[PDB]
């Protein structure tokens, strides 16, 4: 499991790759970690993923309750604070992690941190089992003012290194950039990952 | 117990063994699996098997009672939906890994949900402790958009795989083919055994027992 | 029909106003405090021959030292009472002393306006005590006779007659009472009151009598003691 | 919840459900009690003779425990709510205490039990006047008598239910040291009481009997019969 | 009988001599109180739901004296007669849409919608502490299956479906136009109903004095009119 | 009569309690709020009932929340009551969603509020009126107005208590609109020396506040010495 | 609110619980019922008053249920109130059963329920029942047993007794024609016709118009049957 | 294990008419032999035998709960208990102690009341209701059962067959157990009688 | 908090005056008609259908319970919505608990025993309706009749609604015992059309059928056809 979320001018860009295992033999190798909370949130799900999951619904459930009772999309920093109240209130109960990223009229595009139940800003985002092998590659590659490819190819390439290395972490990558237009769901499939040093 | 599943142009298809054991001993040899739902949404079990009967058979109500509220056919995602909630309720003692599998409005819809509440659609999936080999042989001969013959011939090489190849997974394979016209469950699909005969009688004529006791009671 | 938490046009609850109409059925009791310790002495009324004079007791215990003297609806004053006891008994186990009266007919003074009719989580009182009770006992501050009454205000008196004929007998008692008076000069007194106020002729079965001093715990005076007491009249 | 206050103080300071619950007792069943020598004996007037009716399942003069027996008056039902009440409350108290319950115990007990009902949220008083007898462990008679008020007193002979203002009389007048020197004056002695008010004396209000340290005794109607020709 | 009335039969929701309630059909009189008149017609399109707005102060903020309530991304509203009643079933109704969502992962037809609301409103018409709602949610929505929907719930509780309705203190004239109209056949739709209630008030209505909503079947999402728009359809009123 | 509670239609429809409560807020003193061009502006004619009383007693602006300000009537307990529920649903809010609250949904949770005691025998409703004012550079300034009904309506200049409907007719004079704070105070001020009926129920005191650009959204209650200039020029333009 | 409150558990002026006696007011006009106990069995007859329509009879009787292996029960006047009354034996006996494994006396059930009846004639505000209730049930301590109980929660045994409908004629000829510890099963049903053939005023008596099912012992096992209609015919002719 | 704390195995056999339910008669503690009539099959209905298994309180315990909820049934009915009703009712009660379980394995064998179809089913301690066909078993013994009853089965075995094979089954499968025997009880339900019959078993 | 005390309660005659008063709003709902075949009941209720207007498909009173039970009523239609979706609750906890389809007479009596509870409970009025649950099950016909009182009756065939009197009347002289199911519509249909008043079509009455196959409405097509030939 590897999810990873880039902030740039216009929105953001939520890859992941999309393997979930069990143990040493995967139970799923084409599973979304991307599933929406609003027609513009993303939460990127990782740890348990029953408890992602569910942590994802009812996310979107309050969420939408307060979207439509504003009648006005709800800012992100709403979402990450109800999925930081769930994923708070229930800390030794889920061992879940949601890197939720958006976009919103008064704002633009945000990706909020959430491990443990806290809330923290930040320019990438990276999260899952197979992100403690891209922390080199993201910091040596990362520059501020990134243009969209910019920021696809990057958590294409860093997804790749994090697939190639890590064994909890493989098959293809969704790639979905979230701007003031909507949601443009994208799919890497493993023909099309960029090869790196393989030896 | 080796359950698997498939999804073809036209519907779904639902695999089963027929074998279950007690911890060394093969307990059952024609138990179901392919459980109801709903009319066409069909629900497979795996794992604990007390609990994968409660649980498909609470959720069978759910949706019997909702198919009779709104007026109309019951999708699929509700179903997924209130298993995964009930399922995720209890935190995952409820050991009942579902495969639940039906076809909506939207079309034939496989998901597939374990004992956390942590289910994802999926074309093809097989639960079980013969989700190995049912897992080989579908993922090697799996293709988008298969005829149902050759679905059918080629779940049942899947649960077939499993029960050859497993020890808690036996008897004959049940395939349950589901289509937008409706449901046939195609009960005893392949029999792949055969040992149901002998050649040993063991009879003891009456009186070889020695009974102390005696009553009758006239009904 | 009004509930039981009005108030009526004049600013007071009916039910406080009908309940301390309803104490001035009861027997006529009295005590006086004094600088010896303080006396109770309560009319019983007997009803017929058939009853058991030492049935009727209107001057129970609260603790060793706290004589608690009752008139009106004799019933309600049972929780009263053992309101009491729990409370000087709880707060001798807390803090190991003694509980002032002071403190204990503040407590059991606490459950006379706790009633109604809404609020209600268990089956709690449905209407004020119908009990005019006086608290008589001795302390680090010594002799001490607080009235009380159903609309829960707890007095500081040096001698007061509730009941029945209470209005007449408290003249009696404005008019006899005094600083200095001796504690055998009270017995006396209150009783030469109560002979006045009651209709039955007075004898040593129809009343009982009680006092407390700073040494001698709470004691009801017996049959022969009352008689020796009664053979001033 | 039903949290109505049903029972209120009335512009007298009369609680008009206690005098009402009262008169439903002056209308129950007349009882009567005597406390001899060594022995305790209550009478229930006759109450419902009705050729049909089967006796032992319509007395008044149920047992408490070994020592302590008790007839009553009125809303019978009631009066069997109380009695299980204090039966389920005097095995209690031999639970935490291992000595059997004096008559003063059971009895301030149930009248403390008649007094909360008078005075809580929705619920009516009882209309049940009991006349406990018993005898405490030191084996003294014990004559306990409580009202719908909760007002419980110690009693020599007190009658109860309708037309207890004659038959208190009759105690009043024959209760003597000399009534209850032995046994059947004693027992001549309440149903001499009753025959005031007990149509056709002889055999209709049935009693009972408890001697000391032996369990209730109950008639025995032939028994009652003979006192009834005794008398008449 | 013919009116008859024993006890507290006037006072809350028990039966009456007749067998009438008299709280219900007295909240039937509640709805006239906010003296407006809606509407709300389908044809085979698009579901319109036109009403009323009477902004007499000046001082009202134009923008939130409004009778339409977005219920879901699918699913008109449109209230009637007393206020703040409305507001209430429009909080509960948007909570119904939102837990059926939940539990049930699809969005709710607006059919087990105004069901659901109208057994909320029964409870009401049977237990005896609180009174009836006063006031007739109409609904509109356009489900994939049966197409343009619009169920009216009162404060009895009953629910139907439509081909037109009007809720509020003109509801007989407009019903009568509306027969006369649906038996002489739905496109435009908007002008039936425009026509239909200027016709009952004959006001001839300017483009802020009112407005209206839609749910087309080209498309789902439950939209407002805005006064240039209204606009748009009176001054093709206006003209023929 | 037919009256007697809150559950109970009349004959012709009417819910006699909520009516009554609103005869409630009308026997009580006049405040009036304009929303203008850069945020809210109030004032309270509050009839300070003896010489005794501190200045500054019975406060009728609140702080509901740092965003959103609140002027009150009649029955001033109920007044407070809301305060607290008012406060209590900002706080949840800022702890759910972690900003501050949209002025409009604060309305509607609040409004919700007042409406759920116009149901039942079981209480009564609110006999007290209120406005809110908020500013914030997300949405401007926003001026709501609750009263024992429960029904919420945003206006441009508002006037609630005895004399609604002189102050009614003060504020159609303006072209709220097009005004901004420092401007609108004075014409506030104006306001409450006109609508004031001054030879019955004398000696009031003068309490404004806004909230907007200024104050950078933060309700605070008005500088004294610009309550002061105010009430010289209000007092002056009576004459 | 206060002026609502009916107050059904409270006293008169003269100590008569109102609610109480208007409910025997109700069992007063139910359909009369009356059971004998003899030596050798014991018989229930009950007026039915589903007489005669398109009624089913899908049922074996009306007013007799079943309430344990050895027991069974007659009510009289509220329909639905037996109902309760009737499934909360069943749980009671059932529950003596579960705690202490043999049947449960008729003493003992009837003081539970009547504890129940009593219960909420006390407090809790709510009507009583009004239904009157004739038991039958055999019990290895006292044989054979005739429970009455009615509203008030009030009961006692009896050896043949009558409630509901003309009850004073009835037990009156029980008065007349009852030969205590002498009277047989059969004498019984005879005596039985011979009261409810002089109290049913409608007029000529069939075997519709009433059921009687008998209890009595069988081989160390009770034996609770209704008679069938030939058996009521064959016995009201034998009657004639 | 919890559920050898008593011993004892019961089975049912289906035949042409009449299924056979045994059981044995050892009550004990580990290894301290304490009674020889301990009960083990107890009766629902004319024709309906619920033969439990394991510690012995959950064998009384759910036998009397069960009789509890069917005598309510049949009272509140106006018939005694299918025997596809009485599984799913005891796999319910069973399964309301889910995570508590009643340490029971009851098999339930009888006829159908009207149509006298044979029936019989083996259920697991927490509810797994496994409808057979041949027959089932449930207790310490297990395995020796399913031995001598899977080679000595044969279809359509009238009554009197059906008692030599389950007799033979019940003794050579608990002679090779310790923790149970010591005798054999054995019911024949007919269409019109039912046999009670007790075995001679090994006393040691 | 709600009201506690019952708000029915026995008058001094001893009847229960507001289940007098239901049973005359019951009386005066929209007429319904059942009866019973041997081999199955039919169930024909009138609508009371106002204005053209009325998407006459979008509610029914015949609604089923299960796959072998039906219900119709008479009188107030919400209320019956309560019953409905109640029934539907008794039918799952019983499937669930037993496994089997809930016998018709069991179902009959739990929802005549939650008709019961509001007579009786606090601060809540009777139901205004009426039921006929028709039921299929071990090859028999069932059809019952559950009231405002809770008690419910075992019926041949029965009329409720307006007219019910010269309904059941109607149906005295018009009911046979070995009557088949088709000719028991005919029989109910002209029961209603005795006094329909409107012009009976195949929108404005439904006509429900419980049979071996299970329950459920005749789409008005077919009552179409069998609102031919009368």
């Amino acid at each position: 499991t590897t999810i990873m979320a880039v902030e740039f001018d216009g929105g953001v860009v939520m890859g992941s790759d999309s393997r979930v295992s069990a143990g040493e033999a995967v139970v799923n190798r084409v599973f979304d970690k991307l599933s929406p909370l609003h027609e513009r949130i993303y939460c990127a799900l990782s740890g348990s993923a029953a408890d992602a999951q569910a942590v994802a619904d009812m996310a979107a459930y309050q969420l939408e309750l307060h979207g439509i009772e504003l009648e006005e999309p709800p800012l992100v920093l709403a979402a990450a604070n109800v999925v930081r109240n769930i994923s708070y209130k229930y800390r030794e109960d889920l061992s879940a992690h949601l890197m939720v990223a958006g976009w919103d009229q008064r704002e633009g595009g945000q990706v909020y941190g959430t491990l443990g139940g806290m809330l923290t800003r930040q320019p990438f985002a990276i999260g899952g089992s197979g992100s403690t092998f891209i922390y080199g590659y993201v910091d040596a590659a990362y520059k501020p003012g990134m243009s969209p490819e910019e920021c696809r190819r990057f958590t294409t390439d860093a997804i790749a290194l994090a697939m190639s290395r890590d064994g909890s972490s493989g098959g293809v990558i969704y790639l979905v950039t979230i701007t003031a237009a909507g949601v443009d769901h994208r799919v890497i499939l493993g023909n099309e990952l960029p090869k790196f040093y393989d030896e | 117990t080796t359950i698997a599943g498939l999804v073809f142009q036209d519907g779904v298809i639902l695999g089963a063994d027929t074998r279950a054991t007690n911890d060394s001993v093969v307990a059952d040899k024609s138990c179901e699996k392919i459980h109801f739902i709903a009319p066409k949404i069909y629900c497979c079990g795996a794992g604990v098997a007390a609990d994968a009967e409660m649980t498909t058979r609470m959720v069978a109500s759910k949706m019997e009672l909702h198919a009779l509220s709104t007026g109309r056919e019951p999708r699929v995602a509700t179903v997924t939906r209130i298993l995964r909630q009930t399922l995720f309720r209890y935190q995952g003692h409820v050991g009942a890994s579902l495969i639940v599998g039906g076809v909506d409005l939207t079309g034939p819809q496989l998901y597939g949900v374990h004992p956390h509440g942590s289910y994802s659609r999926l074309p093809f999936t097989a639960l079980g402790s013969g989700q190995d080999a049912a897992l080989a042989v579908l993922e090697d001969r799996f293709q988008p958009n298969m005829t149902l013959e050759a679905a059918q011939g080629l779940l049942v090489e899947a649960v077939t795989a499993g029960i050859l190849g497993d020890l808690g997974s036996g008897g004959n394979v049940d395939a349950c083919v589901i289509t937008k016209t409706g449901a046939k469950l195609l009960r005893t699909l392949s029999s792949p055994t055969e040992p149901v005969k002998r050649s040993g009688r063991y009879h003891f004529v009456p009186g070889t027992t020695a009974v102390l006791t005696q009553t009758v009671k006239p009904l | 029909d009004r509930g039981v938490n009005t108030f009526s046009p004049e600013g007071r609850l009916f039910q406080v106003e009908y309940a301390i109409e309803a104490i001035k059925l009861g027997s006529t009791a009295i005590g006086i405090q004094t600088s010896e310790g303080v006396c109770l002495a309560v009319e019983k009324r007997i009803t017929s021959p058939l009853m058991e004079p030492s049935s009727i007791e209107k001057i129970v215990e609260i603790d060793a030292h706290i004589g608690c003297a009752m008139s009106g609806l004799i019933a309600d004053a049972k929780t009263l009472i053992d309101k009491a006891r729990v409370e000087t008994q709880n707060h001798w186990f807390t803090y190991n002393e003694t509980m002032t009266v002071e403190s204990v007919t503040q407590a059991v003074s606490n459950l006379a306006l706790q009633f109604g009719e809404e609020d209600a989580d268990p089956g709690a009182m449905s209407r004020p005590f119908g009990v005019a009770l006086l608290f008589g006992g001795v302390d680090e501050k010594g002799p001490q006779l607080f009235h009380m009454d159903p609309s829960g205000t707890f007095v500081q008196c040096d001698a007061r007659a509730i009941g029945s004929a209470s209005e007449g007998a408290q003249s009696s008692l404005q008019e006899v009472y005094h600083k200095s008076m001796t504690l055998k000069e009270a017995i006396k007194s209150s009783l030469i009151i109560l002979k006045q106020v009651m209709e039955e002729k007075l004898n040593a079965t129809n009343i009982e009598l009680a006092t407390v001093q700073p040494g001698q715990n709470f004691h009801m005076f017996t049959k022969e003691e009352l008689e020796e007491v009664i053979k001033d009249i | 919840s039903y949290d109505r206050a049903i029972t209120v103080f009335s512009p007298d300071g009369h609680l008009f459900q206690v005098e009402y619950a009262q008169e439903a007792v002056k209308k129950g069943s007349t009882a009567v009690g005597v406390r001899g020598r060594d022995i305790v004996v209550l009478g229930v007037e006759k109450k419902s003779v009705a050729k049909l009716q089967d006796e032992r399942t319509v007395r008044k003069i149920c047992a408490l425990d070994d020592n302590v027996c008790m007839a009553f008056a009125g809303l019978t039902a009631d009066a069997r709510i109380v009695i299980n009440r204090a039966r389920v409350e005097c095995q209690s108290h031999r639970l935490t205490v291992e000595d059997p319950v004096t008559v003063e115990y059971i009895t301030r007990y149930i009248a403390s039990l008649k007094q909360r009902y008078t005075q809580s949220n929705g619920r009516r008083p009882f209309g049940i006047s009991a006349l406990i007898v018993g005898f405490d462990f030191d084996g003294t008679p014990r004559l306990y008598q409580t009202d719908p008020s909760g007002t419980y007193h110690a009693w020599k002979a007190n009658a109860i239910g309708r037309g207890a203002k004659s038959v208190r009389e009759f105690l009043e007048k024959n209760y003597t040291d000399e009534a209850i020197e032995t046994d059947d004056l004693t027992i001549k002695l309440v149903i001499k009481a009753l025959l005031e008010v007990v149509q056709s004396g002889g055999k209709n209000i049935e009693l009972a009997v408890m001697r000391r340290d032996q369990s209730l005794k109950i008639l025995n109607p032939e028994e009652i019969e003979k006192y009834v020709a005794e008398i008449e | 009988s013919r009116g008859s009335s024993a006890g507290f039969d006037r006072h809350i929701t028990i039966f009456s001599p007749e067998g009438r309630l008299y709280q219900v059909e007295y909240a039937f009189k509640a709805i006239n109180q906010g003296g407006l008149t809606s509407v709300a017609v389908r044809g085979k399109d698009c579901a319109v739901i036109v009403t009323q707005k009477k902004v007499p102060d000046k001082l009202l903020d134009s923008s939130t004296v409004t009778h339409l309530f977005k219920i879901t991304e699918n699913i008109g509203c449109v209230m009637t007669g007393m206020t703040a009643d409305s507001r209430s079933q429009v909080q509960r109704a948007r909570y119904e849409a939102a837990n059926w969502k939940y539990k049930y992962g699809y969005e709710i037809p607006v059919d087990m919608l105004c069901k659901r609301i109208a057994d909320i409103s029964q409870v009401y018409t049977q237990n005896a502490e609180m009174r009836p709602l006063g006031c007739c949610m109409i609904l509109i929505g356009i489900d994939e299956e049966q197409g343009p929907q619009v169920y009216k719930c009162d404060p009895a509780g009953y629910y139907c479906g439509f081909k037109a309705t009007a809720a509020g203190v003109k509801q007989t004239e407009s019903t009568s136009f509306l027969e006369k109209k649906v038996k002489k056949k739905f496109e435009q739709t908007v002008e039936t109903a425009i026509t239909c209630l200027s016709t009952v008030l004959s006001i001839d209505f300017k483009p802020s004095e009112i407005e209206v909503g839609v749910v087309t079947v080209e498309n789902p999402k439950f939209r407002i009119l805005t006064e240039a728009e209204i606009d748009a359809h009176l001054v093709a009123l206006a003209e023929r | 009569g037919y009256d007697l509670s809150a559950s109970t239609f009349s004959p012709d429809g009417r819910v006699f309690q909520v009516e009554y409560a609103m005869k409630a807020v009308e026997n009580s003193s006049t405040a009036i709020g304009i929303r203008c061009k850069d945020g809210v502006v109030f004032g309270v004619e509050k009839l300070v009932l003896s010489k005794l009383y501190e200045e500054g007693s019975n406060k009728r602006l609140f702080n509901v929340d740092r965003h959103v300000g609140m002027a009150v009537a009649g029955l001033l307990a109920d007044a407070r009551s809301l305060a607290d529920i008012a406060r209590e649903e900002a706080s949840n809010f800022r702890s759910n969603f972690g900003y501050n609250i949209p002025l409009k949904h604060l309305a509607d949770r609040v409004a919700m509020y007042v409406h759920a005691y116009t149901l039942y025998s079981a209480v009564r409703p609110f006999g007290c009126s209120f406005m809110l004012g908020s500013y914030s550079v997300n949405d401007g300034a926003q001026l709501y107005m609750i009263d024992p009904s429960g029904v919420s309506y945003g206006y441009w200049g508002c006037a609630i208590g005895k004399a609604r409907q002189a102050a009614k007719t003060e504020i159609e004079k303006l072209q709220m609109k097009e005004m901004t704070c420092r401007d609108i105070v004075k014409e506030v001020a104006k306001i409450i020396y006109i609508v004031h009926d001054e030879v019955k129920d004398k000696a009031f005191e003068l309490e404004l506040s806004w909230v907007g650009e200024l104050t950078n959204g933060r309700h605070e209650i008005v500088p004294k010495d610009i309550r002061e200039e105010a009430e010289k020029y209000a007092k002056e333009s009576l004459k | 609110s206060r002026r609502y409150d009916s107050r059904t558990t409270i006293f008169s002026p003269e100590g008569r619980l109102y609610q109480v006696e208007y409910a025997m007011e109700a069992i007063g006009h139910a359909g009369t019922c009356l059971g004998i106990l003899a030596n050798d069995g014991v018989l229930l007859a009950a007026e039915r008053r589903n007489i005669h329509k398109l009624l089913d009879e899908v049922f074996f009787s009306e007013k007799i249920y079943k309430l344990n292996e050895d027991m069974a029960c007659s009510v009289a006047g509220i329909t639905s109130d037996a109902n309760v009354l009737t499934n909360e034996l069943r749980l009671i006996a059932q529950r003596y059963l579960l705690q202490y494994q043999e049947p449960i006396p008729c003493e003992q059930l009837v003081t539970a329920l009547c504890d129940i009846k009593q219960a909420y004639t006390q407090f809790g505000g709510k009507r009583p029942f009004g239904v009157s209730l004739l038991y039958i049930g055999w019990d290895k301590h006292y044989g054979f047993q005739l429970y009455q109980s009615d509203p008030s929660g009030n009961y006692g045994g009896w050896k043949a007794t009558c409630i509901g409908n003309n009850s004073a004629a009835a037990v009156s000829m029980l008065k007349q024609d009852y030969k205590e510890g002498e009277m047989t099963l059969k004498s019984a049903l005879a005596l039985a016709i011979k009261v409810l053939n002089k109290t049913m005023d409608v007029s000529k008596l069939s075997a519709e118009k009433v059921e009687i099912a008998t209890l009595t012992r069988e081989n160390g096992k009770t034996v609770i049957r209704v008679l069938k209609q030939k058996e009521v015919e064959q016995l009201i002719k034998k009657h004639e | 294990s919890i559920m050898s704390y008593n011993g004892g195995a019961v089975m049912a056999m289906k035949g042409k008419n009449c299924v056979a339910i045994a059981a044995d008669r050892r009550f004990g503690i580990q290894a301290q032999m304490v009674t020889t009539d301990f009960q083990k099959i107890f009766p629902m209905g004319d024709r309906l035998y619920i033969g439990l298994a394991g510690l012995a309180t959950d064998v009384q315990t759910v036998a009397q709960r069960l009789k509890f909820r069917l005598n309510l049934y049949e009272l509140k009915e106006g018939r005694q208990i299918k025997p596809y009703t009485l599984m799913s009712m005891v796999a319910n009660l069973l399964y309301e102690k889910r995570f508590g379980p009643y340490y029971t394995e009851p098999v339930i064998a009888g006829l159908d009341p009207k149509t006298f179809k044979p029936f019989i089913c083996s259920l697991d301690l927490i509810g797994c209701p496994m409808v057979t066909d041949d027959f089932v078993v449930s207790g310490t013994c297990a395995e020796q059962m399913y031995g001598m009853c899977e080679s000595l089965w044969e279809p359509n075995m009238d009554p009197d067959h059906l008692f030599e094979t389950i007799s033979q089954a019940m003794l050579n499968a608990v002679d090779r157990d310790a923790v149970s025997g010591m005798g054999v009880i054995v019911h024949i339900i007919e269409k019109d009688k039912i046999t009670t019959r007790t075995l001679k078993a090994r006393m040691d | 908090r709600g009201y506690s005390f019952s708000l029915t309660t026995f008058s001094p005659s001893g009847k229960l005056v507001q289940i007098e008063y239901a049973l005359a709003a019951v009386a005066g709902g929209a007429p319904s008609v059942g009866i019973k075949a041997a081999n199955g009941v039919v169930l024909a209720t009138e609508k009371k259908q106002k204005s053209i207007l009325y998407d006459e498909r979008s509610v029914h009173k015949v609604e089923p319970i299960t796959k072998h039970i039906g219900l119709v009523y008479s009188g107030m239609g919400p209320d019956y919505r309560v019953l409905v979706h109640r029934a539907r609750k008794l039918a799952q906890q019983y499937y669930l608990v037993y496994q089997e389809p809930i016998p018709t007479a069991q179902l009959v009596q739990r929802v005549a025993s939650v008709m019961q509870e509001y007579t009786q409970s606090g601060g809540v009025r009777p139901f205004g309706v009426s039921l006929l649950i028709c039921g299929w099950n071990e090859g028999r016909p069932y059809l019952f009749q559950s009231d405002p009182s809770g008690a419910y009756f075992a019926w041949k065939a029965t009329a409720m609604g307006k007219n019910y009197v010269n309904g059941k009347t109607f149906l005295e002289k018009r009911y046979n015992e070995d009557l088949e199911l088709e000719d028991a519509i005919h029989t109910a249909i002209l029961t209603l059309k005795e006094s329909f008043e409107g012009q009976m079509t195949e929108d404005n009455i439904e006509v429900g059928i419980c049979n071996e196959a299970g329950f459920r409405r005749l789409t008005p097509t077919e009552v179409k056809d069998y609102l031919a030939a009368i």
